[PDB]
């Protein structure tokens, strides 16, 4: 089932964005 | 005949109206970029791939997504605030010294010459070839005459309606393509059937196919490959070709002087999410349609006999770059493939325009600089015309050696040649953008080891030569096993610690030379030292950009996931 790999593609990079802006907001 | 007549008499009253009579908005940019960029090289190369190798190919189109809008984020802020009009330049400015400029700027016009003009006008000469059934020079003769009449009428609002024409024609022939074959269900439930059935190959030098590779990869529809077993592993992908794009849209001349002319910084990032956007079509505009002709066409393309496929092409390993070219030859209804080639001919005007006017303000401003400081503006002019004329007839020369190269498909000879040569300029850039220990001579050396090290490895490559199966190419195993982007991966790395060991070694540069030249420290207020803009942005439309930045992103990383 490629859709949920996709979406799971998705959930992963939202939460290593999720952790990007968080490191940029906390060491400014 | 028809279409193509109107196209042309459209295009030749264009030119003759605007002979006669920097803030761009986002959507010109945005479309300046994107045909600047895709070209006919990119459909034959793409479809090529696709109709050997498989959908693998298109994730190096999707790979250019990103760093775009790093080019939009990280490093246009800086080549603005520098106020730098070119790439050589920013660094003659950060570094000093006319020798690292004037060296940069030769790499970068051989770069050219050898992945930019002579990938298109071979990408011409093949469509010429399928659809006027010509012998390969005469269509790169017939190529040359009609750019050349092209660039004396047509010459530059029109980034804009090129992209639209070349998205239509696209769209058009995937539409027709598709039901053709039945659908993406359709194409997807037939194509590993895709093997010829001529397997003779009355030679007695291999005699009978050893049957490993006629028949479409196992792996084929799986965008992500075995990291040693499958070949464009996604070590080569994700690490490897990331280096390359770095060169390719954050540090070559073409990207830079077909963004700088945005209105303000969120526009260029506005026109950066568009050119991203943009960049998830060509998938499913280039590399199923390939798999189309390999489906529809299967003798015709996927020959691994070598006599069939010189028969062909007039090339014995390849003959599967003209996947592109015959779909629209026989695929498109009768009335129609007169837009088709239309829209091919546009991309490739297109991508030849930018180039050009890339190395023109390269050459043409470096090195005649560098060399005549003062010159009259009609001498400038008449430089940069031949310099345009000299880099063409440069490239039509080395287009036999793109004849027949990495198993004779087009797009892997690009990211072959630019993966050996593009990682020391990335690794430059990088180390001059966010390290300010780097000095003069503590990059050049770096750069001239990885030159040096990329041509060792590069000399073998169009020496010894590359085959397919019925004939692998004599060299060793040791330095030809890895994969390209490996090796660019393994140089990069050399060269950025050859650089930081050269600079950590020798006598730094004082900081009051570096200001507005480095990432860290664009905002800063005080004067520059003069070795030898103004970017702002509301938080309304900062924040609008960004959170549509976000979503470009969510949206390729979710068709990176779907196609595994
Ligand atoms: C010629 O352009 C092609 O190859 C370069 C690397 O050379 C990639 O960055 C780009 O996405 C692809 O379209």
């Amino acid at each position: 089932q490629p859709w949920m790999q996709g979406l799971i593609a998705v959930a992963v990079f939202l939460v290593l964005v999720a952790i990007a802006f968080a490191v940029n907001h906390f060491w400014c | 005949i028809l279409v193509i007549a109107a196209y042309f008499l459209l295009v030749i009253g264009v030119g003759l109206w605007s002979m006669c009579r920097r803030s761009m908005v986002w959507w010109p940019v945005g479309a300046s970029l994107f045909a600047s960029n895709i070209g006919s090289g990119h459909f034959v190369g793409l479809a090529g791939t696709g109709a050997a190798s498989g959908l693998a190919v298109a994730g190096f189109e999707w790979n250019a997504l990103f760093v775009v809008l790093l080019l939009g984020w990280l490093f246009a802020p800086v080549y603005l605030t520098a106020g730098v009009i070119t790439m050589p330049q920013y660094l003659r400015k950060r570094f000093g010294g006319r020798r690292i400029r004037l060296y940069l700027s030769v790499l970068s016009l051989f770069l050219y010459i050898f992945t930019k003009i002579s990938v298109d006008m071979f990408s011409g000469a093949v469509f010429i070839q399928q659809a006027l059934g010509w012998n390969i020079y005469a269509s790169v003769i017939a190529l040359l005459g009609i750019t050349m009449i092209y660039t004396v009428t047509g010459g530059l609002y029109t980034d804009t309606v090129q992209t639209f024409v070349i998205l239509g024609g696209a769209c058009i022939l995937m539409g027709y393509a598709f039901h053709e074959v039945g659908g993406y269900s359709g194409l997807f439930d037939k194509y590993l059937g895709a093997a010829t059935s001529l397997t003779v190959s009355e030679d007695p030098a291999v005699g009978n196919i050893s049957s490993f590779c006629y028949r479409p990869r196992p792996d084929s529809y799986h965008l992500l490959r075995h990291p040693v077993t499958g070949d464009l592993p996604w070590p080569a992908l994700l690490l490897g070709l990331t280096i390359v794009s770095g060169w390719y849209w954050c540090s070559d001349q073409v990207i830079v002087q077909r963004c700088l002319a945005g209105k303000s910084l969120t526009h260029i990032k506005a026109g950066c999410i568009l050119c991203g956007y943009l960049k998830l079509t060509p998938m499913f505009l280039m590399v199923m349609p390939g798999m189309i002709s390999r489906i529809l066409y299967p003798d015709e393309v996927a020959c691994v006999v070598p006599e069939v496929c010189r028969r062909v092409c007039g090339t014995e390993v390849g003959c599967s770059n003209i996947a592109y070219p015959r779909l629209v030859v026989k695929l498109m209804p009768n009335g129609l493939r007169g837009l088709m080639l239309a829209v091919m001919l546009a991309a490739l005007m297109s991508s030849l325009a930018s180039i050009f006017n890339s190395s023109s303000t390269l050459f043409t401003m470096d090195i005649y600089t560098r060399l005549r400081p003062r010159a009259g503006d009609r001498e400038l002019l008449l430089v940069g015309r031949l310099w345009v004329v000299f880099i063409v007839v440069v490239s039509v020369a080395w287009l036999p050696v793109v004849q027949a190269a990495q198993g004779g498909q087009l797009f892997d000879y690009i990211q072959a040649v630019s993966s050996y040569l593009a990682p020391p300029v990335s690794a430059v850039f990088v180390l001059a953008l966010f390290v300010p220990r780097v000095n003069e001579q503590g990059a050049f050396w770096g750069l001239i080891g990885g030159l040096l090290m990329g041509l060792a490895r590069l000399i073998p490559e169009f020496s010894f030569g590359s085959g397919s199966c019925v004939q692998p190419s004599a060299c060793p195993a040791f330095l030809c096993g890895v994969h390209y982007l490996y090796f660019a991966i393994v140089l990069f790395f050399c060269s950025g610690l050859l650089t930081l060991t050269v600079s950590l070694c020798t006598a730094p540069i004082p900081r009051k030379h570096l200001h507005r030249l480095v990432f860290s420290l664009r905002h800063s207020k005080e004067e520059r030292e003069d070795l030898d803009e103004d970017i702002s942005e509301d938080p309304s439309w900062a924040r609008v950009v960004n959170l549509n930045a976000l979503l470009m992103m969510a949206v390729a990383v979710f068709l990176w996931g779907f196609y595994a």
